[PDB]
RNA sequence: GAUGGGGAAGCUCCGUUUCAAAGGCCUGAUUUUAUGCAGGCCACCAUCGAAAGGGAAUCCGGUUAAGAUUCCGGAACCUGGAUAUGGAUUCUUCACGGUAACGUAACUGAAUGUGGAGACGUCGGCGCGAGCCCUGGGAGGAGUUAUCUUUUCUUCUUAAC
RNA sequence: GCUUGUGACGGCCCGUGAAAAUCCACAGGAAGGAAUAGUUUUCAUGCCAGGUCGUACUGAGGUCUCCAAG
């Protein structure tokens, strides 16, 4: 499960949350894998997809809303986009997800 | 009716030659809470609207009435 | 990868120059004592060079190719970074932090910038940057 | 318009009958490695203080040009984030308190130049009072700093009262509390107004009657403090306003402008400028009155100071005459930057300049 | 405790016929007819009261300067700055989707 | 409810955009067999129908035997039109600050496309404002009083803009 | 407290809530703009003008309506 794969990284490795910080990370090239929620705005979705195309970053669409991405990271609030700066003890990069 | 808190502005208005009369209004007022004083009010019927001049000082009033053009009709109160 | 670079084209989203295209001359990834946020130093062009046909001659041609530039410190949050790129080496030492906040150093910044953009528009290259962003 | 060009120049008195006024330079102050951004002269008339982006406040003489004093504020000087912006001597007779604004804090230095009577008068005025006001640490005790007033944002300007008890400080990008009135006698930091109209560039006190002239980017706003309200509002013909200066009799006013204007406001005549004059080549960086003689200067960013004679007629309802005198040149332009500041000598017609050439100059009659 | 009459000829309680009971310098109450209130100009794209535009009667906009009817951006006096932002983003990326589609189209033609 | 059409022996009825040629604007060195006018743009439909619907802008004091938001004194505002001056439009050619929401004495903008106001159901509680009501002190007047009562009544106002 | 005005909410509907005159705004980028007053006046100040008709009073099983002290 993806929830097991993510919650490990959030308790072990370096990460970020939200739009502005992910874009800052893509500019720095320090992002390795970005996670995009389903219910995110189309303009912000296209802007992240294009920025990742520039930085050459692997892109993963999270199946389900931002609430389920907040649940996945284990936080009460909602998150539109999550990045992976540092991959944890899991092999999340080389996997399909 | 419009406030001008500006001395030479009033004197510019008096010499317009489209002005027939002026008026100097004298009042009895008090400051803060302590003492009574005397307030003057220099009013000209301007081109469109009436312009007024509150001067809380009495010496500046004493100078200004003296400084008016002598051909202009001046009205007390 | 830190894409927001010294030769990077961007589209300004906010404030008087909204819709106007820019180039980040010098990024500031973690702000300064003035501007405590991830911003960028840009030099874009306000009055776009207008179209010129074979009917226009000698004076109208001089009028159309004339470009009016602008310099502004702008936040990343009001920038739309573009895939495109532009040569910047002519005016890297011209615009800095000292260039901003103290004119008329902004004036002689604007003159070098005006020159660079007009000299680049003439001898037709980088045509996408000088076309009007239609919105 | 079949006419001569000669009947377009206004009938103005020839500058020779309006002496004295400074013509040539006498004292060249060569000691800095950075551009002299600011100046200040003592009320007595010897100790000329300078400030630069080599992080070094130097105090000079007026007749010789010898460096009588040196204090260095920042240690990592070429770190461009904060520099010495504005310095001000205390206008009070014989106490010798020097303010220095470097970045986010104001350092009140009383120097070891003077002695004991004048010095300890200044010192006891500082330590009497016992944004926050700090006790100076060991490193701060070395740099002759009596007190440091630290703030959240960068201070760019400073101006005292006529007394020397209050001093106003202006911080751009501070929002609401962009104008602050401090007092030394009680260590009280007052923010006199609950809002600020946009971005503020300058603020200077009226000479004698209690009102502050907060000078925004676009406006000059006359604020009374005995009523704590707005009184008058100046509309300069220009757009962007560098520096203000008030006539010593408190009747008239000058505004300098980044968009090349210098505007003579009469505070009796109108809200508009009485005379707009737009002659400078670059941004008019500093405009200052002489205190005694009817003179004012105008130092722009082109390395050129223009000196003007300005008669003011008090009792009679007669508009003030302003005539030009001399174009002072010779200043070196360092990367599109001329004369950063100019200050008159208190009692005679001499003028202290400060260029980007890392060199202050004194001009003489 | 003065009772107050309508001043204009309409005796009815319409939208146009609102009343403010005002004390006059003659020491008596009298009615004042309330001018129908001005509304905020609104975002054509958003549907929100756009900032920095004067709120006046429709006819009253003719008298006032252009700096009270427009903010300085593109689509200034008609949009939001958020709805302008959104269409700068949108028009950019749509314009770049056109490029990518031309790249794919030119590649497929070379394949055939 | 005319017009176009169609009925009706007819007085006149049907019909309201209909298979009507329904008209009002721009471009031009004067239009190349020599001074005869060419090309383009737009596509619904007259009009009447509200003194309670939508609507530019006026108040106060005064004045008559009887007129008042109309008259007088004072003080205003709206609309349309010529134009005059100062200011701006910056080293000459349509201004700039703020990270940003936005700010400004201005800061040209044709065809054409669009948006807002106009411009909108009804109730409930809650917040805030104005008028009325109740009241304390004080500055005046009228009253009652053998008794008690710092008593009862009245004046103490502030319009558009 | 009564009268009235206004603000933010919450219900009641698949009941989604007259039209037009008039006024403003945006997108657009046509055209124009200098060396004895360049172009532009949504900035400030200044000039002139505003026709016809109604207008008195009453309006109380028996037409409509407003103001409302203790």
């Amino acid at each position: 499960s993806i929830n097991q794969k993510l919650a490990l990284v959030i308790k072990s490795g370096k990460y970020t949350l939200g739009y502005k910080s992910t874009v800052k990370s893509l500019r720095q090239g320090k992002s390795k894998l970005i996670i995009i929620a389903a219910n995110t705005p189309v303009l912000r979705k296209s802007e992240l997809e294009y920025y990742a195309m520039l930085s050459k970053t692997k892109v993963y669409y999270f199946q389900g809303g931002n609430n389920e991405l907040g649940t996945a990271v284990g936080k009460l609030f909602r998150v539109g986009v999550v990045s992976i700066l540092e991959a944890g003890d899991s092999d999340i990069l080389t996997t399909l997800a | 009716a419009r406030e001008i808190t500006d001395i030479k502005q009033f004197l510019e208005l008096t010499r317009r030659a489209d002005v027939k009369t002026a008026t100097v209004k004298i009042n009895k007022k008090l400051n803060k809470a302590g003492k009574p004083f005397r307030q003057t009010k220099f009013k000209v019927r301007g081109s469109s609207s009436l312009y007024t001049l509150v001067i809380n000082d009495a010496g500046k009033a004493k100078k200004l009435i003296q400084s008016l053009p002598p051909t202009l009709k001046v009205n007390r109160l | 990868a830190k894409f927001l670079k010294a030769g990077k084209v961007a589209v300004v989203v906010r404030g008087r120059y909204a819709g106007k295209k820019v180039v980040i001359v010098k990024p500031h990834d973690e702000g300064s004592k003035s501007h405590p946020f991830g911003h960028a130093l840009v030099a874009g062009i306000e009055r776009y060079p207008l179209k010129v046909t074979k009917k226009h001659g000698a004076k109208k041609v001089a009028k159309r190719t004339k470009i009016k530039p602008f310099i502004k410190v702008v936040n990343y949050n009001h920038l739309l970074p573009t895939r495109y790129t532009l040569d910047v080496e002519a005016f890297k030492s011209v615009v800095s932090t000292e260039t901003f906040e103290q004119p008329s150093q902004r004036e002689e910044a604007k003159k070098v910038v005006k020159k660079a953009f007009e000299e680049r528009h003439q001898a037709g290259k980088n045509q996408w940057f000088f076309s009007k962003l239609r919105f | 318009l079949n006419i001569d060009p000669n009947s377009l120049i206004p009938e103005l008195p020839s500058p020779k009958d309006l002496r004295p006024f400074p013509i040539r330079c006498s004292t060249i102050y060569a000691g800095h490695k950075g551009k002299v951004r600011t100046l200040s002269i003592d009320p007595s008339g010897l100790w000329l203080a300078t400030g630069s982006d080599d992080g070094t406040v130097r105090v000079w003489e007026i007749l010789t040009g010898r460096e009588v004093y040196r204090t260095t504020l920042i240690d990592d000087e070429e770190n461009p984030d904060y520099h010495i912006e504005c310095i001000e001597w205390n206008p009070d007779a014989n106490n010798g308190i020097l303010a220095v604004a470097v970045g986010e804090n104001i350092h009140l230095i009383v120097p070891p130049i003077f002695g004991y009577d004048i010095e300890n008068n200044g010192k006891t005025k500082i330590e009497d009072g016992f944004a926050q006001w700090n006790k100076p640490s060991q490193k701060q005790l070395e740099k002759d700093i009596c007190i440091t007033i630290s703030c959240k944002k960068t201070v760019k300007k400073l101006s005292w009262h006529r007394k020397g008890d209050y001093f106003v400080t202006v911080q751009p990008d501070s929002g609401n509390t962009s104008v602050l009135i401090h007092q030394v006698s009680k260590h009280l930091t007052q923010s006199p107004f609950k809002k600020s109209k946009g971005i503020i560039m300058d603020a200077k006190f009226h000479p004698f009657k209690p009102q502050l002239f907060v000078c925004s980017q676009r406006y000059v706003r006359i604020y009374d403090l005995s009523q704590q309200i707005l009184v008058k509002k100046l509309l300069p013909g220009a757009r962007w306003l560098s520096k203000i200066d008030i006539h010593p009799r408190g009747d008239n006013l000058i505004a300098s402008s980044f968009d090349k204007r210098v505007l003579w406001h009469d505070l009796d005549l109108a809200s508009t400028p009485y005379k707009t004059l737009r002659y400078h080549e670059k941004a008019v960086r500093s405009v200052n009155f002489h205190k005694k003689l009817p003179l004012f200067s105008s130092a722009a960013d082109d390395g050129t100071i223009h000196v003007f004679h300005a008669t003011v007629y008090d009792d009679m309802m007669k508009n003030p005459m302003i005539v030009p005198l001399k174009k002072l040149t010779g200043h070196k332009v360092i990367n599109s930057l001329g004369v950063l500041d100019a200050i008159w000598h208190p009692r005679e017609a001499w003028l202290f300049s400060a260029g980007a050439d890392n060199t202050a100059r004194l001009w003489t009659t | 405790a003065q009772r107050v009459t309508f001043r204009r000829r309409n005796p009815y309680n319409t939208r146009s016929n609102k009343i403010k009971v005002v004390k006059t310098p003659g020491g008596i109450l009298r009615a004042q007819h309330v001018k129908k209130l001005a509304t905020r100009p609104k975002c054509g794209d958003c549907g929100s009261a756009l900032q920095g535009i004067s709120t006046l009667r429709p006819r009253q906009y003719a008298t006032v300067s252009k700096t009270h009817k427009t903010v300085s951006r593109a689509y200034g006096g008609s949009r939001c700055a958020n709805c302008v932002k959104e269409r700068i983003i949108r028009a950019f990326l749509i314009e770049e989707q056109k490029i990518v589609k031309k790249v794919v189209k030119e590649q497929t033609e070379a394949a055939k």
